[PDB]
RNA sequence: GCAGUCAAGCGUUCAUAGCGACAUUGCUUUUUGAUUCUUCGAUGUCGGCUCUUCCUAUCAUACCGAAGCAGAAUUCGGUAA
RNA sequence: AGAACUGGCGAUGCGGGAUGAACCGAACGUAGAGUUAAGGUGCCGGAAUACACGCUCAUCAGACACCACAAAAGGUGUUAGUUCAUCUAGACAGCCGGACGGUGGCCAUGGAAGUCGGAAUCCGCUAAGGAGUGUGUAACAACUCACCGGCCGAAUGAACUA
C-alpha cells in the first residue's frame, strides 16, 4: 500500500502422497514489498479454492516490470470496492505510463473520491486500451484529440525568501 | 481607434515540441522536449542532448520556455535527438537573456577571493569615467 | 422492427438496382409532398421513383459492392436533398418527364447512371448538331 | 373593467406562478425545485391557487 | 472534470467595434457606445477577425464554465444594445382608480412619478436612468416606453416602475393593478 | 413538553390551504421519575415584594411569503428578542 | 445497579491526549552524549507555510481514537460510479426543407371545411404527413405542430448508488 511494484506470485496446495504435483495457481499482485504481496495471495486464494497458507505453498514470486515504460498508454481499470452502506463494481481510465503508475493513481482516486481506504478495494483488471476511442470516459478522450495543446494559466512561483523587492507576476 | 482591439495573453502552451527548462532534481538545470501529453498534470519528456532520460514528469518540476520545435508527437528519443538538432535548439537557447543570465550568475559565483577583489578595483575604474560623462550632457 | 423497417428498406432500394439498368439522381429541393405525388402519375408508366435517407443509402450501396459494384460512383452524388428515379424506358423522354412536367413557383437531375456510366444530363440534352457537324468537319477533314 | 388581455398581462406576475411547500416562496409556474436554501432546494412544489 | 478548452464565439456586425483591455470591455456602435467591466470571471478573449471574437475559459470546472456563456451573451447584448437598441413596453393596468402617470424633476433629475394608484393619496417616484429614454404611446392607451442602449438599464428601469405599484394586505389575484412588462424588444427593427 | 418523515384519511370536489390515523426519527431539561457524585464540625424551605440580566419554541409591534386571501376579520409561514 | 477473564487506577511520577485518577506511550538512583515512542512540525511552540493526486465554498463550512452527541427524511450543489434504453443503418440537440390526395370524412345548424361539439380514427401516395398539437376565421384562407428529410458527426434519455 504505497509505491507499487506488481509481483507475479505463484503458488500451490501441498503435495499430498494421494496428489503429488497439484495444480499450480498464479496472480498478479500491486503491493510496495513482497511481504504484502504473499500476504495478498493468500487473501484472495481464500477466497476463491479452500486453501490456507498453512496448507499451501507460494512456489514463485518474481516482480513483473513494465514492457514499455515511456510509452503512453490509456488503461481500462476495474475495481470492486466497500463504501459505508455496502459493495459495488466500477469501471474507470487512467492515463499512464505505466500499470503501476495507473494503479496507483487508482487508489488515490478511490480514496479521494468514494472515500475507500486500501482494505476496501480489490483490483479486478487492469488492461491497456488498444484502439483509442474504446476509451469510454470524457475526462481521458479529452487527451486525445489531434494537435492537442493548452496553456498553464496563473503561475505562482515559490519564493526562497520572507521578503521581495517586487510585486510578483502570474505570467507563464 | 477603429478596429476591435483585443490584447490576448500569449503562453507557453504544453505541447509536443515544447522546450521545457527542468527546475528540480537530478536532471536541474537541463533543457528536454515535451514528446506527449499524459494529463494536465503530467507529460513525457526527452532530452537526449543534455543527456536527461526521456520520462513522465509533472509539470510542476519543469518550466516551459518560449521555445518549440517541429517533432512528431510519441517520437522515441533518436528521433527526438536527430530533430532537436535539425531546430538547432541550443543555438537559440544559448542567445537569449534567459540562458545568459543563468551563465552570469554561475560564473559570479565561481570567482574567487582574488578575482572578486579584481572586479572591485575595475568597477572602481569604470564608474569613475561614468561620473565624469554623467556630468556633461 | 426499426431494424425492421430500415432492413426492408436496403431490400427495394436492391431490388430497383437490379431490375432497372438505368438511374436517375433528383435533385428535389423544396418541391412539395404534392408535386413528387405528381410526377409519381405522370411516369406511373415506366420509371420508379424511390427516396430515402442518405446515410441508409451510402452505406445500402457499399454493401453491395460484391455483387453490382459501379454504384461505387454513384456514391460522390447522394447529398444534400436527393432521391433515386430508377426507368428501363429511355433517356430524354423520361428526363423531360422529370424536368419539366409539374413545375411550380421543380425537381432536377443530378447525374444519371446508365450501364456503369455518369453523364450528368446536360449530355443527353444534346441538338443532333453537334453530332452532325462532327462526322461532317471530319468528312471535310478527310476531304 | 380591465379588458381580458390586461387581465392576462396582470397574471403572468400575480398568479401563474407555483409555490413552495415547505418554505412558501413565490416560484416559476414550470419550475422543478424551490430556489431557496432553507428549504433544502426541495422538489415539494405546488400551483399558485386561482381565484374563486 | 475539468475543461481542458471550452470555448463561444462572438459575431461582431458591421459598424461596430469591441476593445478589451484586463476584461474592461468597450462596444461601439451606431447608436452610441457601452462598456463593462469582466474583472470579476477568469475568460479570456481572442479577436479572431473584425467580425469575430472568441472567448474561453482554459481547465476550468463547471461552475466557471458556466460562467463563458454568460459573458458571451453580456457582451452579446452590449453589440445588440448599440446597433439595434432595446426597448421595453409596459402597460398600466387597473380595476377602477385610473394610474396617472408622469415625469417631474427636481435639480434637473427626472422621475416616473405615478399618482392615484388603487386610489392612493401618496406619489411614487422612480428616477429613469441614465441612458434610457420615456415615452408615451401615442395610440395604445395607458402604454409607458423605456428605450435606451443598455438592456440592463431599461430592464431595472422598467423593474423599478413596476415593483412600485405593488399592492400591499389585498388579494393580488383579485387586486391586480400595476404597471407591467408588456413587450420588450428592439429600437430598430420592426416592433 | 416541543418538532419532524411517510401519507390512509379530513377538508362538497381535492392527500398535504388548514389538518392528519397507522407507524416512525428526533429535540428539550421550567414536568415527574430513576440514580446517589458533591454537601449532614451545616449551602438557611414555599409564595410574594423589589430589581437587573439572559433565552426564543414570538403574544403585541416593523417588513414580508401562503390561504378553502372579494372586502373587513382571521389563519399558516419567514426575517425578527 | 450487578457478574466473567485480563489489564489498570487506588499505591505512580514521566512524555502525549490544551485541561484531566483510570486512554496512548512509557514506569522512575545521580548525571553526560546519542536515538526514539505515543504525539506533533503556519504562528502561539521544539520541528517542511514539505512533496503528490483528488474532493470541499457553508448569509450556521470543517478540522483527528477514548471525547466531550445527533437521526429519520430531503437537495436540478458538485464529484465519481451503476443499470436499462437510443445512436455511425447517423441518434440527441441546433438551424433548415416537406408537412400531401380521397376530403368540406358522418352526425348535428344561421353558419362548424383537421382545431364549439357528439360518435367514430379508413384509405391513398409516400422518405413522411393525425380525419389532427395548438394559433386563427362568421365559416374557408393563413400560420403551427405530430411525421419524414437536408446539414453537423458522437454522443443521448431515464432510473439509481455514495
Ligand atoms: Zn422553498
Amino acid at each position: 500500500m504505497a509505491h507499487f511494484k506488481e509481483y507475479q506470485v505463484i503458488g500451490r496446495r501441498l503435495p499430498t502422497e494421494s496428489v503429488p504435483e497439484p495444480k499450480l495457481f498464479r496472480m498478479r499482485i500491486f503491493a510496495s514489498n513482497e511481504v504484502i504481496a504473499k500476504s495478498r495471495y493468500w487473501y484472495f486464494l481464500q477466497k476463491l479454492h479452500k486453501v490456507k497458507k498453512a496448507s499451501g505453498e507460494i512456489v514463485s514470486i518474481n516482480q513483473i516490470n513494465e514492457a514499455h515504460p515511456t510509452k503512453v498508454k490509456n488503461f481500462g481499470v476495474w475495481v470492486r470496492y466497500d463504501s459505508r452502506s455496502g459493495t459495488h463494481n466500477m469501471y474507470k481510465e487512467i492515463r499512464d505510463v505505466s500499470r503501476v503508475a495507473a494503479v496507483e493513481t487508482l487508489y488515490q482516486d478511490m480514496a479521494a473520491r468514494h472515500r475507500a481506504r486500501f482494505r476496501s478495494i480489490h483490483i479486478l483488471k487492469v488492461a491497456e486500451i488498444e484502439k483509442t476511442a474504446d476509451v469510454k470516459r470524457q475526462y481521458v478522450k479529452q487527451f486525445l484529440t489531434k494537435d492537442l495543446k493548452f496553456p498553464l494559466p496563473h503561475r505562482v512561483q515559490k519564493s526562497t525568501k520572507t521578503f521581495s523587492y517586487k510585486r510578483p507576476s502570474t505570467f507563464y | 481607434s477603429t478596429d476591435s482591439i483585443v490584447k490576448a495573453s500569449n503562453w507557453r502552451l504544453v505541447e509536443v515540441g515544447r522546450v521545457v527548462l527542468i527546475k528540480k532534481g537530478q536532471s536541474a538545470g537541463k533543457l528536454a522536449a515535451i514528446v506527449e501529453i499524459i494529463d494536465q498534470k503530467k507529460v513525457l519528456i526527452d532530452g537526449p542532448k543534455a543527456g536527461v532520460p526521456r520520462q513522465a514528469i509533472n509539470l510542476g518540476q519543469v518550466v516551459l520556455t518560449p521555445l518549440t520545435f517541429a517533432l512528431p508527437r510519441g517520437a522515441r528519443t533518436a528521433t527526438v535527438s536527430k530533430k532537436w538538432a535539425a531546430a538547432a535548439v541550443c543555438e537559440k537557447w544559448a542567445a537569449s537573456s534567459w540562458a545568459k543570465k543563468i551563465a552570469q550568475r554561475e560564473r559570479r559565483a565561481a570567482l574567487t577571493d582574488f578575482e572578486r577583489f579584481q572586479v572591485m578595483v575595475l568597477r572602481k575604474q569604470k564608474r569613475y569615467t561614468v561620473k565624469k560623462a554623467l556630468a556633461k550632457a | 422492427g426499426i431494424r425492421e423497417k430500415k432492413a426492408e428498406y436496403f431490400a427495394k432500394l436492391r431490388e430497383y438496382l437490379e431490375e432497372y439498368k438505368s438511374l436517375f439522381v433528383v435533385g428535389v429541393d423544396n418541391v412539395s409532398s404534392q408535386q413528387m405525388h405528381e410526377v409519381r402519375k405522370e411516369l406511373r408508366g415506366r420509371a420508379v421513383v424511390l427516396m430515402g435517407k442518405n446515410t441508409m443509402v451510402r452505406r445500402a450501396i457499399r454493401g453491395f459492392l460484391s455483387d453490382l459494384p459501379d454504384f461505387e460512383k454513384l456514391l460522390p452524388f447522394v447529398k444534400g436533398n436527393v432521391g433515386f428515379v430508377f426507368t428501363n424506358e429511355p433517356l430524354t423522354e423520361i428526363k423531360n418527364v422529370i424536368v419539366s412536367n409539374r413545375v411550380a413557383a421543380g425537381l432536377t437531375v443530378v447525374q444519371v447512371y446508365d450501364n456503369g456510366q455518369v453523364f450528368p444530363s446536360s449530355i443527353l440534352d444534346i441538338t443532333d448538331e453537334e453530332l452532325v457537324s462532327h462526322f461532317v468537319s471530319a468528312v471535310s477533314t478527310i476531304a | 373593467i380591465i379588458e381580458p388581455s390586461l387581465k392576462a398581462l396582470a397574471s403572468k406576475y400575480n398568479c401563474d406562478k407555483s409555490v413552495c411547500r415547505k418554505c412558501y416562496a413565490r416560484l416559476p409556474p414550470r419550475a422543478t425545485n424551490c430556489r431557496k436554501r432553507k428549504c433544502g432546494h426541495t422538489n415539494q412544489l405546488r400551483p399558485k391557487k386561482k381565484l374563486k | 472534470m475539468k475543461y481542458i478548452q471550452t470555448e463561444q464565439q462572438i459575431e461582431v456586425p458591421e459598424g461596430v467595434t469591441v476593445s478589451i483591455k484586463s476584461r474592461i470591455v468597450k462596444v461601439v456602435g451606431p447608436r452610441g457606445t457601452l462598456t463593462k467591466n469582466l474583472k470579476h470571471i477568469d475568460v479570456t478573449f481572442t479577436k479572431v477577425n473584425n467580425q469575430l471574437i472568441k472567448v474561453a475559459v482554459h481547465n476550468g470546472g463547471r461552475k466557471h464554465v458556466a460562467a463563458l456563456r454568460t459573458v458571451k451573451s453580456l457582451v452579446d447584448n452590449m453589440i445588440t444594445g448599440v446597433t439595434k437598441g432595446y426597448k421595453y413596453k409596459m402597460r398600466y393596468v387597473y380595476a377602477h382608480f385610473p394610474i396617472n402617470v408622469n415625469i417631474v424633476e427636481k435639480d434637473g433629475a427626472k422621475f416616473i412619478e405615478v399618482r392615484n394608484f388603487l386610489g392612493d393619496k401618496k406619489i411614487r417616484n422612480v428616477p429613469v436612468r441614465d441612458g434610457v429614454t420615456i415615452e408615451f404611446s401615442t395610440n395604445v392607451k395607458d402604454e409607458i416606453v423605456l428605450s435606451g442602449n443598455s438592456v440592463e438599464d431599461v430592464s431595472q428601469n422598467a423593474a423599478d416602475l413596476q415593483q412600485i405599484c405593488r399592492v400591499r394586505n389585498k388579494d393580488i389575484r383579485k387586486f391586480l393593478d400595476g404597471i407591467y412588462v408588456s413587450h420588450k424588444g428592439f429600437i430598430t427593427e420592426d416592433l
